[PDB]
RNA sequence: CUCGUUGGAUCAGGACAUCCCAAUGGUGUAGAAGCUAUUAAUGGUUCGUUUGCAACGAUUAAAGUCCUACGUGAUCUG
């Protein structure tokens, strides 16, 4: 529901939304975002598919990180942009036609 | 001084929580009467979409005299039996938790170093 | 010099005089009986006391660094 | 003569009879346990004997940061990095579970505060746990290191450039432009260094302190 | 001791009594039967 | 008198499967001596934990404080903490996981802290070109 | 790969040896503890991590085998 | 390659504020006026999330379900689909 | 053949038709959870998210029901 834009992305988070997209995407197999998105071959890691992203499209921040000594502002690829634009991308349908219920046609 | 919304370190090496990605986690809930918590309060972690009980072994707070103060607020997440998530604890960790009322020996045993 | 050390807080600014008096809860009710009835007389010279009177849970100074074995 | 700073009264209307008590009751404590001679930036190991534990002490070693108190209260607090953790603990002199104060290294360091070190690189306050004493010569000027540390990103815990403070030890230039040193220059109050009645003269009172403290002996 | 309108024997052990200016009746038997007005 | 010899001796009484004993130097700020053991069941251990309590109690103590029973609200780790010796009662599989024996008989070279490594300092990443 | 191949059936073997020298802790668990690590970690090993594990006998045995009494 | 997705404590959450609930009150109100209702949902999404609240309450009027943003979905296989809606009732269905 | 003031903030006063604390009866009250009833107005009676009030999430010994012209705009505000 949240995938397909029906409930606000702001609860949910689009970041873990972003997730469920690879995921989804990879069990289907439809690896168009490889094309649209030059990457690599295929990838699973949700962390890497944001960071490489977030490069392609030029797109950084200046994030708090914890650290022991202190609290330090360092400069941080823009994770958040990557889900978003990634996000958008899948709706307006340049990855490609998909079936999140795929699983349940043989029910 | 712990209370609602604010980030944390997780102290661990538990791989949901000590994994270096994802915002740092925020505080939902402090077990306490009063809403400030302080070393040896649990709290309610929120980490990853999911809500988790963390501990907390120190903080920026300055304190009671001869007493540890650190330079981050740092947390240690907890299983709902009591059980601690993590392994293992490098960083050092007060030893007042021994005689604080509560259940801590197991933090303690996990915790190598002593501060 | 005729100083009491008082656990606390006490009321008022410093150097303001107080009204020290036996106190008055339950629990202190019948606590006079074992110091001077009236009170005590120096010049009676029934026995010369030390300079300093301490209670049996302070720490003297000057005494062994406290160990908690 | 270095007379340790709780010595010397603050001003008020306090009455000096409560000094003279507390004196007495520290210069005893002094007798059973020697309070070495140390000023802020010097390294110390303290022993104190833990509650938690049963017969059982415990060592802490760190770069004096701050000293504040007075009389019996006087209280210092040293700073050192574990495992890249940076703990601060505030020391009472005159607790009675101190077994022991080290001078490791006696020295004095440009700023009468090393409060700024938090935001200073991790190496300007990472000390060795078990670095071994050096060599001190008494009848010499209190060595005075004068390294200015670097700092980290702009944002820190306080406004170190800012005038109030008067840090004399940080390397501002790396850090700062000149035009934020300027804009902080808008908080100087210049007036205040020289004001006469802002002076505490306590020329005789060292000086009264100093024979009663060698009088004890 | 419930606080009813009507006070009514529950059985023949049930006897009736007037105590602190209200009528009871109690019952050795069984305690429910112990009732107020 | 309660002692190490004394608790270990009951601890064989019941037949605990497990049983280990570490000492621990005085340069620790923390109990004399460390005591792991393992149990059969989780009911073993809530019969064995309650026992060594209760031979607590009627054994001296009388000056020193009560101790605590800790992990009742688990299944499969028990502790409790005398002033000078501690003992952690586990399952098998909750001992091999955590593997408690490794880090106090190692106490800076155990695997697990090992593999932990100290995070770098925060550095900023730069695109370039 | 080993400092020497001497030195780990030496080292090996002197822990067998310690065992049989205790006094609280299980003899036949220390016996296991010790051959089953020795079994896995010295089989597939290289310069540095052979270096390593090699290390944990010279500490482990020269420390009361860990505090193992 | 890859695994089954798992929850892990993840918990369903929704915004549903006063609008949409107040909404719902006119449409009972204004049902009388209405000759038929079509349910409009999404193609991606044919029946795993679907408000169950239309169909009760508007059970009583004629409902015919239209699976709209087609072109954003995938039909390889689009006759089964219509033969669970089929099977749950709604035989009438169009893209 | 369409419809007719009020949240919040600050400070709260009182009623008891008691939500919690306290004192008890009965029980289809073994122990442990409860349920039913009476007496009692003593102090207490949470923090947020969606945001138009209705839901929700975490807690608490409990998160009472009402009156005081939305209790209170010459105290403030939607
Ligand atoms: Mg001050
Ligand atoms: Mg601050
Ligand atoms: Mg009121
Ligand atoms: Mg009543
Ligand atoms: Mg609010
Ligand atoms: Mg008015
Ligand atoms: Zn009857």
């Amino acid at each position: 529901l949240a995938l397909c834009g029906t409930v606000l992305d702001h609860l949910v988070g689009e970041e873990t939304m972003a997730d469920y997209l690879l995921y989804t995407l990879n069990r289907h197999g439809l690896f168009g975002y490889v094309q649209h998105y030059a990457l690599a071959s295929a990838c699973d890691q949700i962390e890497w598919v944001l960071k490489n992203v977030a490069i392609k499209l030029r797109k950084t921040r200046k994030v708090k990180v914890l650290t022991g000594t202190g609290n330090v502002n360092v400069i941080q690829p823009d994770y958040a942009m990557a889900a978003r634009d990634f996000l958008r991308t899948f709706r307006s349908g340049l990855l490609g036609q998909v079936m999140l219920d795929r699983d349940i046609i043989p029910a | 001084a712990v209370q609602k919304m604010t980030r944390v370190r997780v102290v661990d090496n538990s791989a949901l929580g000590s994994t270096p990605y994802h915002r740092p986690p925020r505080c939902i809930h402090v077990y306490n009467k009063s809403g400030v918590g302080k070393v040896g309060d649990q709290i309610l972690l929120a980490i990853r979409g999911q809500k988790k009980k963390a501990l907390i072994v120190g903080h920026r707070m300055p304190g009671s005299r001869m007493t540890p103060k650190f330079d981050s607020n740092n947390v240690v997440l907890i299983e709902d039996n009591g059980n601690p998530v993590g392994t293992r604890i490098k960083i050092p960790i007060p030893t007042s938790l021994r005689r604080r009322e509560g259940e801590y020996s197991k933090v303690l045993a996990i915790a190598q170093n002593f501060v | 010099h005729n100083i009491i050390y008082v656990n606390g807080s006490v009321p008022g600014h410093k150097n303001c005089l107080v009204k020290i008096k036996d106190s008055t809860l339950p629990a202190y009710k019948d606590s006079c009986k074992n110091l001077p009835f009236p009170t005590y007389f120096p010049d009676g010279d029934e026995e010369e006391l030390p300079e300093d009177l301490f209670d049996e849970s302070v720490w003297q100074p000057s005494e062994p660094s406290i160990t908690f074995a | 003569r270095f007379l340790s700073p709780e010595f010397i009264p603050p001003r008020g209307r306090t009455n000096p009879l409560k000094f003279k008590i507390e004196r007495k009751d520290m210069l005893d404590r002094r007798k059973v346990l020697p309070i070495p001679e140390f000023y802020v930036g010097s390294i110390l190991r303290v022993t104190t004997a833990d509650p938690y534990a049963s017969g059982k002490t415990s060592q802490f070693l760190g770069i004096c940061i701050k000293r504040s108190g007075n009389g019996l209260g006087a209280t210092f607090t040293l700073r050192n990095t574990i495992e890249g953790q940076g703990v601060e603990i505030c020391f009472e002199l005159y607790n009675p579970r101190i077994q022991e104060i080290q001078v490791v290294k006696l020295e004095k360091r440009l700023d009468d505060n090393l409060l700024y070190l938090r935001d200073a690189l991790p190496e300007y306050s990472t000390f060795d746990v078990n670095m071994k004493p050096v060599p001190q010569e008494a009848c010499q000027e209190v060595p005075v290191n004068k390294l200015k540390v670097k700092m980290k990103p702009k944002p820190w815990s306080k406004r170190w450039e800012r005038p109030n403070f008067n840090i004399k030890g940080i390397r501002f230039d790396l850090a700062l432009t000149e035009e934020q040193m300027k804009e902080a220059q808008k908080w100087n109050k210049p007036w205040i260094e020289f004001d006469m009645m802002r002076e505490y003269d306590t020329s005789k009172i060292e000086a009264a302190l100093w024979e009663e403290i060698e009088a004890s002996k | 001791f419930k606080t009813k309108g009507v006070i009514k024997k529950r059985c023949k052990d049930c006897y009736k009594v007037k105590r602190r200016g209200r009528w009871f009746i109690l019952c050795k038997t069984n305690p429910k039967h112990k009732q107020r007005q | 008198k309660f002692d190490i010899d004394m608790l270990v001796s009951l601890l064989r009484q019941e037949n605990a499967r497990d049983i280990c004993v570490i000492q621990v130097p005085p340069e620790m700020r923390y109990t004399d001596y460390f005591v792991i053991g393992s149990g059969t069941s989780t009911r073993h251990l809530h019969a064995m934990v309650h026992y060594l309590v209760k031979m607590y109690k009627h054994l001296k103590c009388r000056s020193d404080p009560y101790v605590k029973i800790e992990g009742k609200d688990a299944d499969d780790w028990l502790c409790v903490d005398f002033g000078s010796m501690v003992i952690h009662l586990m399952l098998p599989e909750t001992r091999e996981t955590y593997e408690l024996e490794k880090l106090w008989t190692l106490r800076s070279f155990d695997d697990q802290l090992a593999q932990i490594a100290a995070e770098t300092l925060p550095e900023d990443f730069i695109l370039g070109l | 790969a080993p400092w020497s191949r001497e030195a780990v059936l030496c080292l090996y073997r002197a822990l067998l040896r310690q065992g049989r020298e205790l006094r609280y802790t299980d003899r036949d668990f220390y016996f296991a503890s010790i051959r089953r690590e020795f079994r896995k970690n010295q089989k597939l090993e290289n310069l540095e991590a052979r270096e390593k594990q090699l290390e944990k006998g010279l500490v482990f045995l020269h420390s009361k085998l860990g505090g193992l009494i | 390659w890859r695994e089954c997705f798992p929850l892990q404590g993840h918990d369903v959450a929704r915004w549903f504020p006063g609008h949409m609930a107040k909404g719902l009150k006119k449409m009972q109100s204004s049902l009388k006026s209405v000759d038929c209702v079509i349910e409009v949902h999404d193609a991606r999404i044919p029946f795993s999330g679907r408000n169950p609240l239309f169909q009760e309450l508007l059970g009583l009027k004629p409902h015919l379900l239209v699976l709209n943003k087609m072109d954003l979905a995938d039909l390889t296989e689009q006759q089964k689909i219509v033969q669970r809606l089929e099977e749950k009732g709604l035989s009438n269905v169009l893209f």
